[PDB]
RNA sequence: UAUGGAUUCUUCACGGUAACGUAACUGAAUGUGGAGACGUCGGCGCGAGCCCUGGGAGGAGUUAUCUUUUCUUCUUAACAGCUUAUCACCCCGGAAUUGGUUUAUCCGGAGAUGGGGUCUUAUGGCUGGAAGAGGCCAGCACCUUUGCUGGCUCCGGUGCGCUUGUGACGGCCCGUGAAAAUCCACAGGAAGGAAUAGUUUUCAUGCCAGGUCGUACUGAUAACCGCAGCAGGUCUCCAAGGUGAACAGCCUCUAGUUGAUAGAAUAAUGUAGAUAAGGGAAGUCGGCAAAAUAGAUCCGUAACUUCGGGAUAAGGAUUGGCUCUAAGGGUCGGGUAGUGAGGGUCGCUUGCUACAACGAUCAACUUA
RNA sequence: UCAAAUGAGAACUUUGAAGACUGAAGUGGGGAAAGGUUCCACGUCAACAGCAGUUGGACGUGGGUUAGUCGAUCCUAAGAG
RNA sequence: GGUGAACUAUGCCUGAAUAGGGUGAAGCCAGAGGAAACUCUGGUGGAGGCUCGUAGCGGUUCUGACGUGCAAAUCGAUCG
């Protein structure tokens, strides 16, 4: 309506975009918290890298 | 975008009259050129077909009203004066 | 589909009385008939079926027998021949001769 | 007046949820609505005609050369039966992720979307009427009356095209935009009706009868009037093609004209035109008169302003022919599973498989 | 503008042969008022048709408008009485 | 003592007429900025006792022609 768009091959070239964000980007968030997981945990082992300063004296003396 | 500047809806008189009397009667355009409620449904129909004559299609009301706007506020004094004097002299 | 057209008309009207040959008129044709641009074009679409007293052309190209009369038009005008000879209409696509 | 049906002891129909529907299926006073029956303007859409064009066919002209050439026939009344719309209405539904949606912004929980249906038939289409009509040619037959004898009347397309009727919006008013004439339909259940009949016969078909006048013509530089067969006046309606934005100009075709005492010479004279070196308003009361410009395309613009103007301010640049290039749309799809709703065929993802980026085709004049 | 005819008569009467115009918001087709037999067919040219006129809407004659279905009268408006 | 509103001035009721252009008024949307207020920007959209300008309608002028005219009020240019 307002005027934002110039004729039918622009307008399918922005489908073009519609079609290419919807996939290329929810299907980038999709894969980017995929992707979080359990490099989590190698930042566990990271703080239990330099911690253990903790985990190196106190419970198992029995 | 804005198509005018401070003419406005005048702005198809343009350069015609003394700016007094185009400066005045502008604003009465405004006046009788809204819509307004109706009560009984809740929507807005209610518009001049005449200076107090204030037409309505939402739930079908019209009032004879003041001129540019429905109700004056004489009609608001008088309302709320027959109405307060009637609850002085009923009340 | 690739149906030969028929288009049947009678020449032996002067030919009958000897003043003309209707293989000068197929001749005429047959380097003349504007089939796929050029005139004469004729490649194996077409049949050429005079006799000296009837020729009949049944030819599976773009053809109609008002353009066979525009063929007979700058021939009896070429060898000057109109006025002894109407190319009538037997029927649709029928044709003939005449000698006056 | 007959006929047939109707509708009934459910006295004077059926159904659908409602949509709504039919060949039917009585009614005083009192009302009732509707029609008639009335503003303008704007866009937008749609009907009808016209104009434009292709193929097919019959008719005719061109032709040194080209010229599938330039033209010609290809029609369907009132009236019947079918079909057909905006709009509208009832089920389902509850909506915010708000959605639906105009060209131009509107609506929805007082139910939107949406999914179902119900409905006016404007309108248009189909068929009949109504082909025999008409027409178109083509052929003979001869005083031939001219009679005979055929054929054709087919399929297109196209549109910011024209003319016209619709729809639905939108504008405007301290302006808000006829009358009667007429006919319904519903109350009303007055009043009257079936039971062996009953019947309105808004259901059908079937009888007869259609005052009086007016009606030809002109409608105008001769049928009107002006004193006149007077260059004066006199109300209404229809528009081919080129050209061009244009009903502007100009040409061309149909339509229709082709009428203005005649003749011979060409002197001033005027009248009606044009042309002029050079200079340019001195001339003239006085640039009277005359001269100059101009369309389109791009640039630019002063003062003042009551802000809107001024402004086209003013003032700058461009305009042949050809051969090319770009953009600017529409219909159809996206199968080896013999697959779907079937169960000659049949279609989506289509590579009884159940369903997941595009390509095939027709079409413009528009700028660059 | 040319040939023919016709008549004693052809500038002015016909027919052929040409060129032009309006060019369609027509010199087109008409219709309303208005006119009214002009309409249309014939015999004629006194006189007109300012030359002519053999021709006219000229002179003598005839012919011509069809309605249940189309307008009047219905209605009412302005108005009238 | 009679007649004219057919000419002309005025009212009412029924009817008829008006190319092609410039103009962009309001409405509404799209974007940007701003906390909002608002600010622009891009549109849509089609206003005006608006304008050019045609049909039209009048007549300002040349003091045009005429000036016993086609004319007891014509014709030319011109204008609004």
């Amino acid at each position: 309506k307002g005027n934002a768009f110039k004729h039918k091959r622009a307008l399918v070239e922005h489908i073009i975009q519609a079609k290419a964000d919807a996939q290329r980007e929810k299907a980038l968030n999709e894969e980017a918290e995929a992707r979080r997981l359990k490099n989590r945990a190698a930042r566990d082992r990271r703080a239990q890298r330099v911690a253990e300063k903790r985990d190196a004296l106190l419970k198992e003396d029995a | 975008a804005k198509r005018t500047k401070k003419v406005g809806i005048t702005g198809k008189y343009g350069v015609r009259y003394g700016s007094s009397l185009r400066r005045q009667v502008k604003k009465l355009e405004i006046q009788q050129h809204a819509r307004y409620d109706c009560s009984f449904c809740g929507k807005k129909t209610v518009k001049r077909g005449a200076a107090g004559i204030w037409t309505c299609s939402c739930c079908k009301k019209t009032v004879a009203g003041g001129a540019y706007t429905v109700s004056t506020a004489a009609a608001a004094t008088v309302r709320s004066t027959i109405r307060r004097l009637r609850e002085m002299v009923e009340a | 589909q690739k149906i030969a057209k028929t288009f049947t008309v009678d020449v032996s009207s002067p030919t009958e009385n000897g003043v003309f040959d209707p293989a000068s008129y197929a001749k005429y044709l047959i380097d003349h008939i504007k089939v796929e641009g050029a005139v004469g074009n004729l490649g194996n679409a077409v049949t050429v079926t005079e006799d000296g007293t009837v020729v009949t052309v049944v030819s599976t190209a773009k053809f109609s027998g008002k353009y066979l009369k525009y063929l007979t038009k700058k021939y009896l005008k070429k060898n000057q021949l109109r006025d002894w000879i109407r190319f009538v209409s037997t029927k649709t696509n029928e044709y003939r001769l005449a000698f006056y």
